[PDB]
RNA sequence: AUGGUAGGAUAGUGGCCUACCAUGGUUUCAACGGGUAACGGAGAGGGAGCCUGAGAAACGGCUACCACAUCCAAGGAAGGCAGCAGGCAAUUACCCAAUCCUAAUUCAGGGAGGUAGUAUAAAUAACGAUACAGGGCCCAUUCGGGUCUUGUAAUUGGAAUGAGUACAAUGUAAAUACCUUAACGAGGAACAAUUGGAGGGCAAGUCUGGUGCCAG
RNA sequence: AUACAGUGAAACUGCGAAGCUCAUUAAAUCAGUUAUCGUUUAUUUGAUAGUUACAUGGUAUAACUGUGGUAA
């Protein structure tokens, strides 16, 4: 109900499953947005003539539920946890151009994908009245379809949740600023302006869930010196007394 | 995938919370790649910081350059050559790729002073300056995170040999970097530090060992809010105070509005502010709602035109608050001296009848009978006879800066406004802008440089009365124990720059190096009769100079880096070239300073003479052990005195210093044509003979000084 | 412009150009000009200029000018992409073997070149045995007339082989494809081609109008 | 291999670098043929120069060693 684009995997050598087609008719029957192909375990035939055989029979079945002439992307095998790259180059040229119709449902309500999810209840809360309490929630993410009104209240339903009333809302600027808007604030997209933005997933090294983030990766003695300190160097302070004269008493701290 | 310490991501989160700062002191070969994942835990905590990144660096980058089209002809190197694969690109080459880091050298400082950063990333631990300290850290924002990379080998052991035993000191095989270790000690007093390693491990020698994670979400914002909520309707003050980002320079900027409502033109507006606190946006927006209000001669005079452009900049947002559009509502002219870099000179504003706002020279008084307003900015750096001069018929604005670039002592400030006591107003201008009131950061740079150090009246002094001169006795003062950070060290050391700040002229922040590390300076305090921390009453700071810094010299050259100068001896062999004076043995009084509260009643005097004793021999190991501490004060007894020929002071000519060196027997040799333009002083060196030595060449210089003066009384 | 004398330049002839001299040259036997199914010569961002070499006013390089536009610490640097290929979307992968060539050359290379990638003939079946029943078909508006081995919506038997599943060799620069060729491969032969048309008939079913049991 | 002698990065020498897109033009394009006693011509091929020396100089530097500037 909210795919602008999907991309669907079918397993050439096996071909089609019912958890595909059934998606291609809820998404017939809420309405249809652009709709692509991709099959995939090809290299697993070991002959031409066959696979061509069963790649004319995939294309034309998915030309039954898709208009006649739909694109469909052929995937051969993966090499580093990575398809072949002209394939997967091929298919980024489609996806930059496509334009996408206008859908009824899509472009009269409003909708936007949880990008990040938090939880702002009070720790002392949750420990005083216990986990059983309500939790204060907030959930962020860009608007889709109809504007927002900006007034707090405003119903809105979650799926898989319930109905919940909008208590709070606010605008932030943009996590994944666009190139032709961040260097605004025929010429080929600049390398430095490509940028990624996942708050949930592991981006670089960086993981974080919860309020717990994870990452992946003489001297060394030394290091290992340093890391099992115990007294804190205030601490160390405390004990340490110094003699204004040569003959003077040590004097630790000044009332 | 190893879960990161608990205590980095709540302190992170905390400081973007309260919006105070952070320090991480990252320490490893490898430190470089954590700071992309430190930069990434910045945005997830708070998306609104700005984005762009400061780093400061010596003379070459952490295994890359700065330049775009090498890095990508590079990568197309090994690409091809086959080493990295055709898509693989690290993540610190990520953080580069995509965020605006502006590379910066240490020796330029000046120009990051303006722009602000949300992160500053500090390359060199070794070459930290506190002018490179207090300019970068001073252009972070609130809740940003302060960075320093001590990578070497010797600064890892130096840490260790701290962390073992505050006591012991490392040190190398003449400098002796105590700064550097005292910028350790402090780092660990600092309850928002943490120092961690490459592996993200938090040392515990850190302050900020029990930073806890405090709830989810300030009064400052709610005083502002409401006053720009209820001066809506009120235009120009409406527009004009929106833009005000803090409660105090909207007071000023209302008090500025006032002061032009009155129309009195013998009224004088002091703005008295640290730096970064907005006195430019204040007296931008103000020179703005005179525009509006209708003054028709408006002046602005400063040092320089170049440090108008923050201010003229701020003008024209007021000139777009106030809907003035340029080149229909106002022109603006360049210069076109090349010395000015194109500085914007004067503005012309044609809306309901002809208003001009132009720059002027200070030394151009002259033009000022016809001026309805001059605005002086950092009247600390113009002379006190030239502003006197700018005070004139007409309302003038003032911003002077305590503790701003070089600036002014703060007794100085404390003069003018004895004078002014002509209506006076005085505003002050106490909470920053650029990150939460009270940051523990800016408490912590202060502490290290004694940057906001107060001299203070000492109440036992007048129960007891004034010393008499004779009673007092000179004290040397060690300066490891005074460089250790202990409690009652940094105590006496700031009393010291209490006495150091406030009674000359000017005070750069790098020279609390200079009395720390170079080993020529040595530090005398006129303490007062031993009968508590004493309380210093003068304070001398004295460089060796001559034949026995050339040891210390020619180290240096063979380090490859000549270290310092030879002041007096130069200016002698310049002007005489006697070759004996360069090799005889002497002493420049770099700094006598004295109470200007207890001024005249002969403090000085004393200590020059107790002094001039000293090394006469009248009076006749404590180094820190090198990988308990030894007495802060040494007598002058106890340590013996080198053996010199002459007493030196170079000091701008004043005739209240003069008649005070004249007192003291010192001699003048010499006189410098051209003005020091910050004062407009002409420098004087004069020297002193001790006894026991041959006094036949200082009578000499005498002579042609004179002969010299006397004909140069007429051309300058 | 036609020509002579002399000179300048070319690799050289020559108004090709230069100084003087004569007023000439083509043409109603079509000069000159116009149209055309005369695809039946030019440049590499735009003009000007230079440089190399046997051969280029060079798809090479250099100078100034006119515009485009990139990076930057704003002090400078550099580009010819002002391109190419597409749509109103995969032009890729393998080679110098085969025909040829450039070179300090047998051997190096050539996106010259080559190799591969993405309307025409067949099959869905053929041959028997048995059992059980008397109706099957043709003509005719009309009434009726004409003719004889038939129907199965019944049971059953042994043979044949193609698409597929595929071991090989051959083929080739190698490889795909082609040709040839072991084993397996059918009764719902479910190993389950369609498209269009003409008629039916059925309910404790529904509706509408009537001269009941009717009609639509 | 007691001058080196196999192979050989780099550098100095030698040789060769000579499809597309727009416009359009009547024997001024092009085709056939003549002449160069009016010319240049790498290369191929055949001929062709009797008119300190038991071997001269850096009047020479690259590659190379090392010191640096620059955002580049």
């Amino acid at each position: 109900k909210i795919a602008d684009l999907v991309l669907l995997l079918i397993d050439g050598n096996f071909g089609f499953e019912m958890e595909t087609m059934e998606f291609l008719n809820i998404a017939q029957h809420h309405g249809m947005p652009r709709v692509l192909g991709v099959a995939t375990h090809l290299d697993l035939f070991k002959s031409q003539s066959t696979l061509r055989a069963s790649k004319k029979r995939l294309k034309h079945r998915f030309w039954t539920e898709v208009y006649q002439g739909a694109k469909l992307f052929y995937l051969s095998g993966v090499i580093n946890g990575r398809y072949p790259d002209r394939e997967i180059l091929n298919l980024s040229r489609f996806i930059s151009v496509m334009k996408f119709r206008p859908l009824k449902w899509r472009n009269e309500h409003p909708y936007m994908l949880a990008d990040r999810f938090t939880d702002l209840t009070h720790p002392e809360l949750i420990e005083t009245q216990g986990l059983q309490i309500d939790r204060k929630v907030a959930i962020y993410g860009y608007l889709h379809g109809t504007p927002l009104p900006s007034a707090p209240g405003t119903r809105v339903h979650i799926a898989g949740v319930g109905d919940f009333s909008v208590a709070q809302i606010e605008k932030l600027p943009d996590p994944c600023p666009t190139p032709f808007y961040q260097q605004k604030l025929r010429k080929r997209l600049d390398d430095k302006d490509k940028l990624i933005y996942a708050p949930m997933s592991d981006v670089g090294g960086v993981l974080m869930d919860k309020d717990a983030v994870y990452i992946d990766i003489e001297g060394e003695k030394l290091m290992t010196g340093l890391q099992s300190v115990e007294q804190s160097i205030a601490e160390k302070f405390d004990g340490v007394g110094l003699q204004l004269f040569s003959n003077g008493t040590e004097l630790h701290e000044v009332a | 995938k190893k879960a990161i310490d608990s205590r980095i991501p709540s302190l992170i989160r905390n400081g973007v919370q309260t919006k105070q700062r952070s320090i991480f002191v990252i320490v490893g070969d490898r430190a470089r790649n954590q700071l992309p994942n430190l930069h990434y835990l910045m945005m997830s905590a708070d998306l609104k910081m700005n984005k762009s990144v400061l780093w400061a660096y010596k003379k070459k980058l952490l295994g890359f350059t700065s330049h775009r089209k090498k890095r990508e002809n590079k990568i197309k190197k090994e690409i091809k050559r086959g080493t990295r694969e055709v898509n693989e690109m690290d993540p610190f080459e990520s953080f580069i790729s995509n965020q605006n880091i502006r590379y910066v050298y240490y020796k330029e400082s000046e120009k990051i002073l303006g722009n602000t950063y949300g992160m500053c990333i500090l390359q060199d631990f070794e070459a930290l300056t506190p002018n490179l300290l207090a300019r970068t850290i001073e252009t972070v924002e609130g809740g940003g995170i302060v960075v320093i990379l001590l990578k070497s080998m010797s600064s890892l052991k130096q840490l260790y040999t701290m962390t073992m035993d505050v006591h012991a000191r490392y040190r190398t095989e003449d400098v002796v970097a105590r700064f550097n270790e005292r910028f350790i000690l402090s780092l660990g007093s600092n309850p928002n530090c943490l120092v961690v390693d490459d592996e993200l491990n938090v040392l515990p020698l850190s302050g900020a060992k029990n930073v806890k994670p405090l709830p989810p979400k300030p009064p400052k914002q709610l005083e502002l809010q409401e006053l720009k909520e209820s001066l809506e309707d009120v235009q120009p003050a409406g527009s004009l105070v929106s833009l005000s980002k803090t409660v105090n320079q909207a007071h000023a900027i209302l008090s500025f509005i006032d002061a032009i409502s009155e129309k009195t033109l013998n009224f004088t507006v002091a703005l008295t502010a640290g730096r970064g606190r907005g006195k430019s946006a204040a007296l931008g927006i103000s020179i703005a709602a005179a525009v509006s209000h209708g003054y028709s001669n408006i002046f602005v005079t400063s040092p320089s035109p170049e440090n108008l452009k923050t201010l003229f900049e701020f003008i024209f947002k007021g000139f777009d608050a106030l809907g003035y559009q340029e080149h229909i509502d106002y022109d603006i002219i360049q210069s076109t001296n090349p010395d000015f870099n194109k500085a914007i000179v004067r503005v012309d504003i044609k809306r309901d009848h002809r208003q001009t706002i132009q720059y002027i020279v200070p030394q151009d008084h002259q033009v000022l009978g016809q001026a309805e307003l001059v605005v002086i900015d950092e009247a600390a750096a113009i002379p006190l006879p030239i502003v006197k001069n700018l005070l004139g018929p007409y309302l003038v604005f003032m911003a002077s800066t305590i503790n701003g670039y070089e600036g002014t002592g703060r007794s100085l400030s404390l003069k003018l406004i004895q004078q002014l006591r002509r209506q006076l107003r005085e505003i002050s201008l106490d909470e920053p802008i650029r990150y939460a009131p009270g940051d523990p950061i800016e408490k912590w740079l202060n502490k290290l440089l004694c940057l906001d150090v107060t001299l203070i009246k000492n109440p036992r002094f007048a129960t007891r009365g004034t010393p008499h001169p004779s009673q007092c006795n000179l004290f040397v003062v060690n300066r490891d124990t005074l460089f250790s950070y202990h409690p009652v060290s940094e105590n006496f050391l700031e009393k010291m720059m209490a006495l150091y700040v406030s009674s000359h002229y000017k005070n750069s922040p790098n020279d609390l190096q200079l009395m720390s590390d170079a080993p020529a300076h040595k530090l005398f305090v006129l303490l007062p009769p031993i009968d508590r921390i004493p309380d210093p009453l003068c304070v001398i700071q004295i460089a060796l100079e001559g034949e026995i810094s050339k040891e210390s010299v020619r180290n240096s050259l063979s380090r490859g880096q000549r270290a310092g100068g030879d002041l007096i001896p130069w200016l002698i062999s310049q002007q005489f070239q006697d070759e004996e004076f360069a090799s005889l043995s002497g002493a420049r009084i770099v700094r006598i300073a004295t109470n200007p509260e207890y001024a005249s009643m002969g403090y000085g005097s004393r200590a020059i003479e107790l002094l001039r004793d000293y090394f006469e021999g009248k009076f006749t190991d404590y180094s820190i052990k090198r990988v308990t501490l030894p007495p802060l004060l040494l007598k002058l007894s106890e340590q013996p005195p080198h053996y010199l020929h002459y007493l030196g002071v170079s000091y701008g000519l004043t005739q209240s210093l003069h008649k005070f060196w004249k007192n003291n027997s010192f001699v003048p040799v010499y006189l410098r044509q051209t003005a020091n333009d910050l004062t407009g002083e002409h420098t004087c060196v004069m020297l002193n003979v001790l006894e026991g030595r041959e006094s036949n060449w200082l009578v000499e210089f005498a002579k042609d000084f004179r002969k010299r003066f006397l004909s140069l009384l007429s051309y300058d």
